[PDB]
């Protein structure tokens, strides 16, 4: 089951069997991360590290005691020593709470990882903050989407993805305080 | 002595209501174990929900034992 | 044929599905912010299959409103 | 395959996704990405970044005295081999988008 | 005594309802003390039937 | 007395219906009070069994 | 009276059936209006058992 | 002797309620296996919740068994 | 012999308690196969919770035959 | 012989114990299918759990047919 | 003949074991449909596990009907 | 007229085994609709699993109705 122990330092010696020595051994994306997953610690009671990430921007690297993530089974909540969870997220609202104050982003859909050391890793593509959404185009966009019933499977996968992002955005723009 | 006979048959059927609370207490006490395995830092609040639910599920178990005593000894 | 979610059973990848949900979320922002998110919406590159080491056809991408929603 | 004219206007994630998808037209056990990581304005150390295919080879390297992935409780709609398929393609699209951003300013 | 076997189902109904509270409060713990506001509405409306069985238990024994 | 064992099963169906009221609103709290409408729409129709069965109890007792 | 215990299981039937809409419509309130069509289709055809159990209850009492 | 004939059939149908406790107590010990399969780092804590729950549902397994000895010997 | 005849219809009524305690065993030994497939590093420690629960839900089953030893032979 | 007729009417209702035993046994074999569907590699180990629990859930059926052979033939 | 009248009211309640046997039997082929939808490749091996558990859950259904015959025809 | 009267009440108490065979068949037919929601491209193969599993769930119901017709008409 474990018949090939690969790794970054193990790529050093085999590449030192077959490459010219005037090139040094190339670096790896493992070398540029200081936080792993299996190693014990970094929960310290109340606040765990969260990492809300988009491809284009980093939106939080701070510490929260709770995150509310919109999973495909529904809005769950990550407390401090939460179970390790690789959770797919539907279009919904990520609520990062550190106390009374709340930063609530509506996300496009993308995974969230709770790790065996308590660190949460939200990984979405588009993060629309709830105060910058257009409330006049949420209802105009679902109308053509609910009537476009086409004959191809691709747009049927694309229309089903179309209304479910809009419909969870109506319910995320109305009852905000 | 046939009135005193059916008081111990009508008290027998009366306590099969305890089959239901024994099923419901085990679901909830199983729901805390699966509940406290999700995020065990809210676990001391979830036992506050369990022993609120163990309190009210056993209350109808004591409505039925009240009726068990009312057929037996009343 | 396939087994998976509703995008996977229609011949659509995860990257094509999750960019579509990022495509449609960019459109429903404020125009102070929609024009900013319009910049990362444009796709301009060209791919070319190389069969022999020398030649092949080429396929230019010029889409400004996001990923192709159509079946490719 | 030859991709070019990538850096003409700007590099986006949707552009890197279609470059990722054509690497999934071929169905390998792994991917290797070779790019120059922008450490500073002087040093550009060339990086090898690698992505394993989900239920073909990614699950097999994790079988260390059982499995390292079974600690995670999958909250997907479908089972673990389909969430790992979506997760590897999302791993390929960001490792490639970061590759052609690190290499563009290197 | 055969009338109060109707307390079995509400006794198993009340355990699922209090069980999905702990399954609901562990998933979303920020609204956990709100979910008791639907659980206590669920408790009073399952023991609504437990008194309706006890309507008949006292209607046989003493009437 | 053996008639009103029908109140057991309807009260057991309630706690599953009122448990998923808790569970459905822990997974979508944006419609948390709209599901209470769906739950009491369920509660308005399931006690029809609890008033279809209390009629036959009152059809034995005095009828 | 002993026949009416068949209406207990149809009470835990529509209880888990209506509890599957509170789970179903909270999963997606896109078809929250459509799903009530199948629960009310599910409601009347699970009652199909109720008036068939109340077929013989309103038979052996009066025939 | 119909009264002693009424107590053997009464306490025998009175102890049917051990079935629902045996069905509930296996759900809770089933969630103990399933809950400790999620995170085993609280598994020796979770058996403190299972054995707490085992005491409180076998409470009801003795609540009904009280009536079986309340019938047969009183 | 109407006293000893009721001791056998009551012993059959007591044996229905062994139904639901088998349901709690199939639920629990179901949860072993679900749990040990989830995390097969714990594949034998989850037998350590299964046989701990199987021995403490047959606490109920040995209580049920205690009544069947009490109405048949007493 | 009311007693000999009572060795039938008790031994018939004694064998409702195989109801909950069968309803549990379909769960634990039902979790073998889901347990093999999750992890198809260790499916040959999980049948060493689904037969282990079968011999331990027939423990109660070998306690119920212990009773039906203590009524009909004892 | 109440000796034979107890044979037919006893063997009637003897086959309520088939209620719970059919209950686990639908639950087992319920997870065969579900488990084959998770892993369609191993789906015909699960057919080998479905009929494995079907024969062993019916083994007590063929233990029940012999007791229906050990009342009537013994 | 006890042998003709007890074979009616023993027959209605025999066909209660059509409760759990309907509860099991309703789970398996509901698990078919669930199994199509997982994997619709395999869907009419799992209907081959449901109707095969329906005919094997009905291996209970014609074994229990066997008892109903045998005591009405041995």
């Amino acid at each position: 089951e474990a018949a090939a122990p690969a790794g970054p330092k193990e790529f050093t010696e085999v590449w030192n069997k077959k490459a010219p020595s005037t090139l040094i051994v190339p670096e790896f994306p493992s070398n540029y991360t200081a936080v792993k997953a299996v190693g014990e610690g970094q929960v310290h009671g109340d606040a765990f590290p969260v990492n809300f990430y988009t491809p284009h921007s980093i939106l939080s690297q701070a510490q929260k005691d709770t995150v509310v993530l919109p999973g495909v089974d529904g809005y769950f909540g990550v407390k401090a020593s939460h179970v390790p969870t690789i959770a797919q997220l539907k279009p919904g609202v990520v609520e990062l709470h550190s106390g009374a104050e709340s930063e609530k982003f509506f996300v496009s859909g993308g995974f969230a990882f709770v790790h065996p050391n308590g660190v949460t890793d939200i990984c979405v593509l588009e993060a629309a903050t709830l105060d910058q959404v257009d409330p006049a185009a949420v209802k105009s966009a679902l109308a053509a989407a609910s009537a476009a019933q086409p004959t191809d499977e691709f747009e049927q996968a694309a229309n089903r993805a179309a209304i479910e992002l809009y419909s969870a955005l109506e319910s995320a723009v109305e009852a905000k305080a | 002595s046939v009135l005193a006979a059916s008081k111990m048959v009508g008290a027998g059927c009366a306590t099969i209501a305890l089959a239901g609370v024994g099923a419901g207490l085990g679901v909830m006490f199983g729901s805390l174990i699966n509940g406290a395995a999700r995020n065990p830092n809210i676990a001391k609040q979830l036992v506050g929900y369990a022993l609120l639910g163990f309190a009210l599920t056993e209350s109808i178990a004591l409505f039925s034992l009240l009726v068990v005593f009312l057929i037996l000894f009343a | 044929a396939p087994s998976g979610p509703f995008y996977r059973v229609a011949g659509m990848s995860y990257l094509r599905y999750s960019n579509i949900c990022a495509d449609l979320l960019r459109n429903v922002l404020k125009e102070p912010f929609k024009a900013k998110a319009q910049a990362r919406q444009a796709i301009h590159f060209r791919q070319a299959p190389y069969v022999d080491g020398k030649a092949g056809a080429s396929k230019v991408y010029e889409l400004e409103n996001g990923i192709p929603k159509t079946a490719n | 395959l030859a991709i070019a004219d990538t850096y003409k206007v700007r590099v986006t994630f949707g552009q890197a996704s279609l470059i990722v998808e054509e690497l999934i037209k071929h169905n390998p056990q792994s991917y290797q990405i070779l790019f120059n990581k922008f450490r500073s304005a002087i040093s550009f150390k060339p990086t090898v970044a690698t992505i394993l295919s989900p239920d073909l080879l990614e699950k097999q390297l994790e079988d260390v005295t059982g499995n390292s992935l079974d600690a995670y409780d999958i909250e997907a709609s479908h089972e673990r081999s389909d969430v790992l398929r979506d997760l590897t393609e999302f791993h390929l699209g960001v490792t490639l988008y970061n590759a052609m951003l690190e290499n563009n300013c290197s």
